[PDB]
């Protein structure tokens, strides 16, 4: 809602992503893969070389991914808050139907002969 | 005994007593006595041993009872939670009705073998019962297709009910 803000203040009333979020685990995995590719293109032992470098790949991805996931969750909360409030403001456009049962509704039968 | 004689009926047995009109010995009589001595007795004792072990470890299993739930006629349109239960119930009844037709078919075939050359006249009740049940099964389930559902079954019934109403109106 706030102009050119990555995370408006109201976003703090939502629960933050857990640090065991499955989406966050995937992002951390992508950082691990990036670390491996870095060793491979530079012709270093892929698994062993530069564990300090590999750690920072995992850490940076998880750090950025945590905030992206938080904004992602925030934008979907905002979408629903907007959508439900609009429905409340315009009842005549979203009228509750009278729900007929299947014993009353006539559906045509199409034999598979 | 083992099954229910009501569900699988067998007419009472009538065996003619032997009336040998020949002096010769009957080969079947002695082979029967040999079969009982050489096969039946040893096989019978081996079974009685097994039936002793089972009696020392008696445990039970049960036939599942399915409570009745509202059928698809009582379900609101697109209410999956009520549709799901009615749909599953209808599917269970579809399988049971299939086995009902199998039971009636089994009676029909058992009668045809039992009566021999007289089956044409002595299996009229079985044939009639089979004819009626196949008519009922056909009306319920025939021509629904591979993707059958309680909804398609209901739509087929309503169409049938409409046709019967209109003919009755012509009367
Ligand atoms: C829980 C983990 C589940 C694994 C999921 C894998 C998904 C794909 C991830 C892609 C990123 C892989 C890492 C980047 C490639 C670096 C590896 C390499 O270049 O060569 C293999 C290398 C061994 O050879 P070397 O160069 O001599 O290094 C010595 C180190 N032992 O290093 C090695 O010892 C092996 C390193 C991994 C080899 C990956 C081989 C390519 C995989 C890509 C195929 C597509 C993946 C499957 C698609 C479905 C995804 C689930
Ligand atoms: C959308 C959802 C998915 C989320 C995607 C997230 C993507 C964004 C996350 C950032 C991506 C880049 C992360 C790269 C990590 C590898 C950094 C590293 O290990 O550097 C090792 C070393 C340099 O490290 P150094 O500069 O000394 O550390 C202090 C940094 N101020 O020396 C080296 O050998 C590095 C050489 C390999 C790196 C390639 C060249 C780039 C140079 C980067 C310099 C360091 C940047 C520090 C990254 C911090 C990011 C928080
Ligand atoms: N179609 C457009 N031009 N605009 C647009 N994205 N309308 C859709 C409305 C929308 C969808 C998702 C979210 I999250 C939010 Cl907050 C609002």
């Amino acid at each position: 809602r706030a102009t050119f803000q990555f995370l408006p203040d109201e976003a703090r009333s939502l629960p933050p992503p857990k640090l065991t979020d499955p989406r966050l685990a995937f992002v951390g995995f992508l950082g691990y893969c990036s670390g491996l590719i870095d060793n491979a293109i530079r012709r270093r032992p892929v698994l062993l070389a530069g564990l300090h470098r590999q750690l920072l790949y995992i850490t940076s991805f998880v750090f950025v991914g945590y905030y992206l996931l938080k904004r992602q969750d925030y934008m979907y909360a905002v979408r629903d808050h907007d959508m439900f409030s609009y429905i409340k403001s315009h009842p005549e456009d979203f009228p509750e139907k009278d729900k007929k049962t299947y014993g009353e509704v006539f559906e045509e039968f199409h034999p598979v002969r | 005994d083992s099954w229910d004689k009501d569900v699988y009926p067998e007419p009472p047995r009538r065996t003619p007593a032997p009336s040998p009109q020949t002096s010769l010995p009957n080969p079947i009589t002695y082979l029967t006595k040999a079969f009982d001595l050489l096969v039946d007795r040893p096989v019978t004792l081996v079974r009685e041993f097994i039936e002793r072990q089972h009696a020392k470890n008696k445990y039970y299993y049960y036939h599942r009872e399915f409570r009745r739930v509202p059928d698809i006629t009582e379900c609101q349109e697109k209410d999956v939670l009520c549709m799901f239960e009615a749909e599953m119930q209808w599917r269970r009844d579809y399988k049971v009705d299939q086995e009902i037709v199998n039971i009636i078919q089994e009676r029909l075939k058992a009668c045809q073998q039992r009566e021999g050359e007289s089956h044409r006249q002595n299996c009229a009740k079985e044939l009639e019962q089979f004819t009626q049940v196949v008519k009922a099964y056909q009306d319920r389930y025939h021509d629904l297709g591979a993707h059958y559902s309680a909804r398609k079954c209901l739509a087929k019934q309503k169409q049938r009910m409409l046709a019967e109403r209109k003919a009755a109106k012509e009367a």
